């Protein structure tokens, strides 16, 4: 992450975020509302770093240092410029929408108060067919990536030290290959859970109740779509197996 | 320090998010309560071991069976969560998480966690259950249930007082680290 990003959610919550003098203008509904969406926003800054260490840190890193077999980094790391595609865009939108936002003279005193529309267009039309596309593929491939992983960890010493080199530092604490691609796997299925919270804060303008009830009916479809296109392939499966699934 | 991983899972009215989050911090947050929890490696010491315990919840993934068992690869011990104040987690224990996590875990242990144990004597939790015919779990049936599905053990705790949270994960940590 670039550090004005870093700093802008270094705070638990949007209440300790913004300057007190401007947090005592806002009524307590509000300050719930910013509280959630400030922890979507936050949330996606930290899914987008995860994409980025898969992808500048693992997967470069590999490519630059080791002499891995053609198809084997790939294999690793299945999608990961498509993912961060996707969800570098949609941090970019949500980080507009706070920029916008702000108040004149400030760096930090902001509301959003309309969240929803832009909700409903990254879960709807080419992105959302994009997002169930590339969710349906890089989640058929967790199985195999993990493995991967597992037998050049074991039987290739030069492999074992560029991971054990690069994970060193303590910020890399939650984040191996294994953890990076738990992390983002389990990234879609956290939407709903947060937008069902917003929208339980977002009564007070019927027009925005009702967007955020589209968005929240447009993730759980891409879900229950990316769920249903899943099957696990395996590295030397045989077509029998396959076939009588 | 060797590596070991933790899954919780169980019904979304469990709290299993909340006891992540409240173990994480050593705190219950004053000012904010997160929705969700990322991931987390904590350094736990237990019986003169030092663990690395990574932490993972499985909140958001019910009703995806297709998506929810990518959780489950190298788990070295399982929290099998239900809340006192609803029999109805504690019902869904046998029939869906059991077999669900027997199958994708093998051999793997599974502690059985009664969360939020302050709600047993809440007189607003007594009122509410028994207008469906219901009552907190007793003890004894937390203990049965987890006797029953084959569990390592059975706790309590509550993530609100703190009250048992330290334990959970320390018995967690002891059950990884067993042949
Ligand atoms: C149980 C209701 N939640 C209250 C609350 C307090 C502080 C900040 C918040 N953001 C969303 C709900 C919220
Ligand atoms: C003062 C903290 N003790 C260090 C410790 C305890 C348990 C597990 C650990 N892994 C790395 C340090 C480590
Ligand atoms: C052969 C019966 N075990 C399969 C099983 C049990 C429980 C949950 C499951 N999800 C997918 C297979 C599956």
């Amino acid at each position: 992450s670039m550090e004005m990003d870093e700093k802008d959610f270094a705070a638990d919550s949007w209440s300790l975020a913004v300057d007190s003098s401007f947090l005592q203008q806002h009524k307590k509904e509000v300050m719930k509302q910013q509280d959630v969406i400030y922890e979507l926003i936050q949330t996606e800054l930290h899914h987008v770093r995860t994409l980025k260490i898969m992808t500048r840190l693992f997967r470069t890193g590999m490519l630059e240092e080791l002499h891995l077999e053609p198809g084997v980094v790939q294999g690793l790391f299945p999608c990961v410029d498509e993912l961060s595609d996707i969800h570098t865009r949609f941090l970019s939108q949500l980080l507009e929408r706070r920029r916008q936002a702000l108040c004149p003279g400030s760096t930090r005193n902001f509301v959003i108060h309309r969240l929803g529309d832009l909700l409903i267009s990254q879960f709807s039309g080419p992105s959302a067919e994009q997002m169930c596309k590339t969710y349906s593929e890089f989640c058929s491939r967790h199985s195999k990536a993990l493995k991967l992983y597992k037998e050049l960890y074991a039987r290739d010493k030069r492999f074992q030290q560029f991971i054990r080199k690069v994970t060193r530092p303590a910020v890399l604490k939650r984040h191996g290959v294994q953890e990076c691609i738990l992390l983002v796997t389990q990234r879609i299925t956290k939407y709903p859970l947060l937008i069902s919270r917003i929208l339980q804060h977002s009564h007070g303008i019927e027009e925005e109740r009702q967007d955020l009830t589209t968005a929240l009916g447009l993730v759980k479809e891409l879900l229950s779509n990316v769920d249903e296109g899943i099957y696990q392939l395996e590295k030397g499966a045989r077509l029998q197996e396959i076939y009588n699934r | 320090a060797i590596r070991k991983k933790l899954v919780i899972v169980g019904d979304g009215a469990c709290g299993k998010t909340c006891l992540l989050i409240v173990f994480s911090k050593d705190q219950f947050p004053e000012v904010y309560v997160p929705t969700v929890f990322e991931n987390y490696v904590a350094d736990i010491e237990v019986d003169g071991k030092q663990v690395e315990l990574a932490l993972w919840d499985t909140a958001g993934q019910e009703d995806y069976d297709r998506l929810r068992p990518l959780s489950y690869p190298d788990t070295d011990v399982i929290l099998m969560c239900f809340s006192i104040d609803s029999p109805d987690s504690l019902e869904n224990i046998p029939e869906k998480w059991t077999p669900e996590v027997k199958h994708f875990c093998p051999n793997v242990p599974i502690i059985l966690v009664g969360n939020k144990k302050d709600l047993r004597n809440d007189e607003h939790t007594r009122r509410e259950l028994a207008k469906m015919k219901q009552e907190p779990v007793k003890p004894e049936e937390g203990r049965d249930m987890a006797n029953r599905i084959g569990a390592f053990g059975y706790m309590e705790c509550s993530a609100k007082t703190k009250d048992g949270v330290r334990e959970v994960f320390e018995m967690a940590t002891r059950a990884a680290l067993q042949a």
